[PDB]
């Protein structure tokens, strides 16, 4: 068992510490550990190993220290690109097993309003007797939106599928929402709206039968 | 460089079997230990197992939740490592990362997704999202294609067989109440009319051995 803090906030330019906490009969007695970086939807990467060392293909701002029970990772000069999940692990000799930490997150402090893209149902999908409205939210911060659908002026809860916000490669966030209708409902109403609320303001897109 | 690529991922029914394979390159297989680490969906890294080199007797060790149900195998003559999974359960659904072990984990593979589930495999329905100036909140027009009603993850998307990358924004999938996934890839573009420019999205749903190349045309 290895324990580490769920969340560790920090401002740009400064130095921050993550702790990997073990037990005396493991980390205390025999002091070795390795640390990993995992950006969203991507392979983990070896940052530091054997507590101290670091490959020449790694950024120098990552360093490892330790006490008896607990080894800790410190990051100096924080930037946007440091925003990832961070893990610690340990392996003993032969006839044993690797122990992994829980995984911790780091953070930044900008702000941005979403871009919203909205398409009606394709000609092909209508011909197939289905209809889907596609609503795509991108480049927003913080990673938190509300998506609401309106059929003309009337709210629609039914047939709505909305993703959770997800960290985008440019450090901002992205999300998507789909409204599923019957062709008869789609051509029934004068217009449909995808309404996205972020930090109190709303960006709204509209489509209509054409 | 060094490259590690996995394969054989996709869907398997609980109690069924699914073998993963992982090919090495830019590294001498013979002398390097191979390992698997598992990223359960929305959860942390859990170690699956390690397999020692031929010269040490090709010994193997596994994580407790795995031991007795998975068997880790090797083949240097074919330059690959095999992960065999016998007794499978919904708790095993995960991304499986092929990795090297050295005296920590130096090199990592792209990761294969195993979705243990009683649900059936379903290839996607793919529709073009017609180019429109009025589709975006922002200034420019956009077009894309809709990857609808597939199972399980993942699907990958290219445009013009990888030739088109700049305007391209592929979104994460939604899991629908229907138990099926839907995905969208949008491309930013100059105007609602696009004569002479070709826009074909390449949908690759490896889990269902399905691939769809959909061209997006102006709406009438």
């Amino acid at each position: 068992a290895l324990t580490q803090p769920a969340s560790v906030s920090g401002s740009p330019g400064q130095s921050i510490t993550i702790s990997c906490t073990g037990t005396s009969s493991d980390v205390g007695t025999y002091d070795l550990v390795s640390w990993y970086q995992q950006h969203p939807g991507k392979s983990p990467k070896l940052m530091i190993y054997a507590d101290i060392k670091r490959p020449s293909g790694v950024s120098h701002r990552f360093s490892g220290s330790k006490s008896g029970n607990t080894a800790s990772l410190t990051i100096s000069g924080l930037q946007s690109a440091d925003e990832a999940d961070y893990y610690c692990c340990l392996y003993a000799g032969s006839s044993t097993s690797v122990i992994f930490g829980g995984g911790t997150k780091v953070t930044g402090q900008p702000k941005a309003a979403p871009s919203v893209t909205l398409f009606p149902p394709s000609s092909e999908e209508l011909q197939a007797n289905k209809a889907t409205l596609v609503c795509l939210i991108s480049d927003f911060y913080p990673g938190a939106v509300t998506v609401a659908w309106k059929a003309d002026s009337s709210p629609v809860k039914a047939g709505v599928e909305t993703t959770t916000p997800s960290k985008q490669s440019n450090n901002k966030y992205a999300a998507s929402s789909y409204l599923s209708l019957t062709p008869e409902q789609w051509k029934s109403h004068r217009s449909y709206s995808c309404q996205v609320t972020h930090e109190g303001s709303t960006v709204e897109k509209t489509v209509a039968p054409t | 460089e060094v490259q590690l690529l996995e394969s054989g991922g996709g869907l398997v029914k609980p109690g069924g079997s699914l073998r993963l394979s992982c090919e090495a390159s830019g590294l001498t297989f013979s002398n390097v230990w191979m390992s698997w680490v598992r990223q359960a969906p929305g959860k942390g890294l859990e170690w699956v197992g390690r397999i020692k080199r031929k010269s040490e007797g090709a010994t193997t060790d596994y994580g407790a939740p795995v031991k007795g149900r998975f068997t880790l195998s090797r083949d240097d003559s074919k330059n690959t490592v095999y992960l065999q999974m016998n007794s499978l359960k919904i708790d095993d659904t995960a991304v499986y990362y092929c990795s090297t072990l050295t005296r920590y984990f130096d090199y990592w593979g792209q990761g294969a997704l195993v979705t243990v589930s009683s649900a059936s495999t379903k290839g996607p329905s793919v529709f073009p999202l017609a180019p429109s100036s009025k589709s975006t909140s922002g200034g420019t027009a956009a077009l894309g294609c809709l990857v609808k009603d597939y199972f399980p993850e993942p699907v990958t998307v290219s445009w013009n067989s990888g030739a088109l990358t700049s305007g391209v924004h592929t979104f994460p999938a939604v899991l629908q109440s229907s138990g099926l996934y839907s995905l969208s890839s949008v491309v930013t573009v100059p105007s609602s009319s696009l004569g002479t420019q070709t826009y074909i999205c390449n949908v690759n749903h490896k889990p269902s051995n399905t691939k769809v190349d959909k061209r997006v045309e102006p709406k009438s």
